[PDB]
RNA sequence: GGAGCUGUCAACCGAGCGUGGAUCCGAGGAUUUCCGAAUGGGGAAACCCAGCACGAGUGAUGUCGUGCUACCCGCAUCUGAAUAUAUAGGGUGCGGGAGGGAACGCGGGGAAGUGAAACAUCUCAGUACCCGUAGGAGGAGAAAACAAUUGUGAUUCCGCAAGUAGUGGCGAGCGAACGCGGAACAGGCUAAACCGCACGCAUGGGUAACCGGGUAGGGGUUGUGUGUGCGGGGUUGUGGG
RNA sequence: UAGACGGUGAGAGCCCGGUACGCGAAAACCCGGCACCUGCCUAGUAUCAAUUCCCGAGUAGCAGCGGGCCCGUGGAAUCCGCUGUGAAUCCGCCGGGACCACCCGGUAAGCCUAAAUACUCCUCGAUGACCGAUAGCGGAUUAGUACCGUGAGGGAAUGGU
RNA sequence: GCGGAGUGAUCUACCCAUGGCCAGGGUGAAGCGCGGGUAAGACCGCGUGGAGGCCCGAACCCACUUAGGUUGAAGACUGAGGGGAUGAGCUGUGGGUAGGGGUGAAAGGCCAAUCAAACUCCGUGAUAGCUGGUUCUCCCCGAAAUGCAUUUAGGUGCAGC
RNA sequence: CCGUACCCGUGUGUGGGCGCCCGUGACGAAUCAGCGGUACUAACCACCCAAAACCGGAUCGAUCACUCCCCUUCGGGGGUG
RNA sequence: UACUAAAAACACAGGUCCGUGCGAAGUCGCAAGACGAUGUAUACGGACUGACGCCUGCCCGGUGCUGGAAGGUUAAGAGG
RNA sequence: UCGGUACGGUUUGUGUAGGAUAGGUGGGAGACUGUGAAACCUCGACGCCAGUUGGGGCGGAGUCGUUGUUGAAAUACCACUCUGAUCGUAUUGGGCAUCUAACCUCGAACCCUGAAUCGGGUUUAGGGACAGUGCCUGGCGGGUAGUUUAACUGGGGCGGU
RNA sequence: GGAGCUUGACUGCGAGACUUACAAGUCAAGCAGGGACGAAAGUCGGGAUUAGUGAUCCGGCACCCCCGAGUGGAAGGGGUG
């Protein structure tokens, strides 16, 4: 699962960093907090 | 746990069970449906929902 | 339409009607107890007992008459707890459904008997039966198909190909297509890149090249991107936008 | 243009009701002509370059367990469903019977689509080298009655002055 | 006799809730009281009182021997004798369990007179190497019961006639 | 039906009684200020701990540093100060 | 054992053995959910025997149960 | 933590060789010492105490090399050389532990129920990536289901064929 | 019975018969190739003959391009032992 984080997670790393997610550790864990978005198009907002 | 998926309309396939001798008998291929509690909205109710595998991978995915 | 009727079963009586158009035949209309999907609630169906409203009645309770009130789904819409948004739920209102229906069809389910001189594989059969769910017919459909260089150009149905090729404890037996020839032949609409809106989420909250392109000025203001939905555009294979 | 059947006291063209044939619609209703009503369209066609983008996503394909296709898992295509992995947007994709290459055909994963076709409970009309009351549906007669069975259901016989 | 879909626990099997009945006699337990003894007891003899899957014996309920009936008065009875009869009881009302399943103090019985898997219907016009029946006549001709093979010797196939 | 009873409900009035409005009987609070509980608690006090920092005795060693005598192969010791 | 057999059959009390630590095991159900039980190891379920008295001997080799997992054998999968 | 795989990587066992503890060796037999040394020592590895090796003083500047006595080197620049062992390093899995975040909780409290012990939800407490559930696969499996279980036969059976 | 050399314990055919329900079995002079034996003429297509075995389907091995699902190949199939 490809994600843009948004907030500072030790496991992947710092804000807009990358994502290397073993699909489903943000299906519930980041994406309920609201800490990393959905990779779709935010590449295109961030850059 | 074998629900028709809320979701999607998937039930389960009938058929048979070829054993070594070519007897046929008869199965069932229940798809594998898991249960999750449902959310519309960041902090919602956690209501209650059957679903298929496939829409935990896409689609109605809260937690 | 026209001179005789009061139905029939079984027809003996009585009493009336009929040229002013009876009886009778056809259409429309009103009425239409009670039960039944049965729907105000209940229930040994054809029974019982209620609520609301309008109205009738009594010296006054009783009583009566006519409407309304099942459930579910969807739509509109108010409030929208538990906890703060908020939602589930609740409330109001507006539409639809259930059940029947001889046969036919579609999708899904799915035996045995029998045959195989036993018998499981196989068959009988995807039959009998059942469930869902319509229709007047349905279903299927407008090529990510056939053939293999004559090339054809949506579907369906009948007859050939044929009981062939082939498939099967190569046993019982099952059983195509290509193609030819007929009935009938109509093919049309959306998504998406993009453009412009409404709304949602960040940034710039004044630097935005945005405000119709551009010319020359102007304001420096919500520029930009991105999520949901609406509107244009486009819908095709000698590829098209 | 009436010899179709039938009825009438024994076998009817000319006795009757009828047929042939030709008439006949206030009101309702199906189809149908016309008007209103409704609704689409201020052109995208011609040309060229292809640097950019799209052409149906948890889908297809692949592996696994099955159905069905002449095709019983066999070397097993294509089609369908289930579970895990999980593509591309035309220098692509699918298919052409494992499969690779070349060639060819065609562009899936959205929808709607009349005709040819299947059936007659039921309603007029018509026929029949079909029976004529132990036959025809069981039911020509109080018929799915009487009756048997707690019930699902079973299920009679009787015509002629 | 198999299968599918249905029907039935009103007789019967079992249980839950609610009631009634179980005449009348008899023996006479625990416990209690009295008196004796004993330190206190063990303990003994009386009385009250009245328990028992107790006794005898009616209704009720079972159905043991024998006689009878046996095309029966009756699709399971009767007469005369028997057992239980305050308990694991009998009985009515209303309710549940339903088929390869139920129930069962178990016998493989009972489930609408039938149960080593109930009944009606549907598939069904099922099947059967076996039995049984096959409707009028004439004329000519005229067999075998033998071999080979059989999941076969009571059938069939080829050959022979 | 004769005679004698009984429960629920409606009303008509008859009279007495209650309260309703007025009134009236009864019931009935604590804030403001003084005092006590020391409850919290500055300052301050009792117990003991680290009693911080600093000073001191002892202890040895295969540590190191200054000195005595003996040994040497020149590299360490001994009782010690 | 209605409808030929009421018994030397059945059954209970008692006695052993096995299972279960609780929405328990077992059973009915595909699952849900019930019974078991508004209870719980001095309870409950299953099997054999059948008051009381005397007693209940030896063998774990076979076939089952239970515990272990040295070692062998051992599918799919991963890998290939 | 371990495994396994790979990598920047190296190294290791007395018949007989005896100043080369080498199953095997070389893009060829000097890197270097004077491009701040061997060696005497030490002991890390080695360590059966053979001497490879350096953990380390040295020596402050070669014992040596086709010196040959192994197989021809005294594996020193060079090729990764049966590479035990092994630095860590790409990968990978297992196992284990911990953690809470899916998920479970007929565990508690509150609420739409003022008509509820079902259910659904909020918050809390506790289990926990287990279990359960779907797919695939092996195994146990008369609890259940469909059939077979031969014939001849001096009747059958046993026996024998 | 004994001995020398040898592999005909062959290939491609086989008119014509017996036997028999059928399948199946049995015998075959003789022809061609090529060859062992034999001086030659000639014999030999297993054992002195009669038993020493088992149909069909499916599958496997070697060989023969026989076909090859558009084509070229391949798979698979086919043919002989």
């Amino acid at each position: 699962m490809k994600l843009i984080l948004t907030a500072d997670v030790d496991h992947l790393g710092s804000i807009g960093d990358t994502v290397e997610v073993k699909d489903g550790y943000g299906r519930n864990f980041l994406l309920p907090r609201g800490l990393a978005i959905v990779a779709s198009r935010g590449a295109q907002k961030q850059a | 746990m074998a629900a028709v998926c809320d979701i999607c309309g998937k039930g389960p396939g009938f058929g048979k069970s070829v054993s070594h001798s070519h007897r046929r008998t008869s199965r069932r291929w229940d798809p594998n449906i898991q249960t999750v509690h449902a959310v519309t909205r960041p902090g919602g109710n956690k209501k209650r929902l059957n679903v298929c595998t496939s829409c935990i991978k896409a689609g109605k995915i809260t937690r």
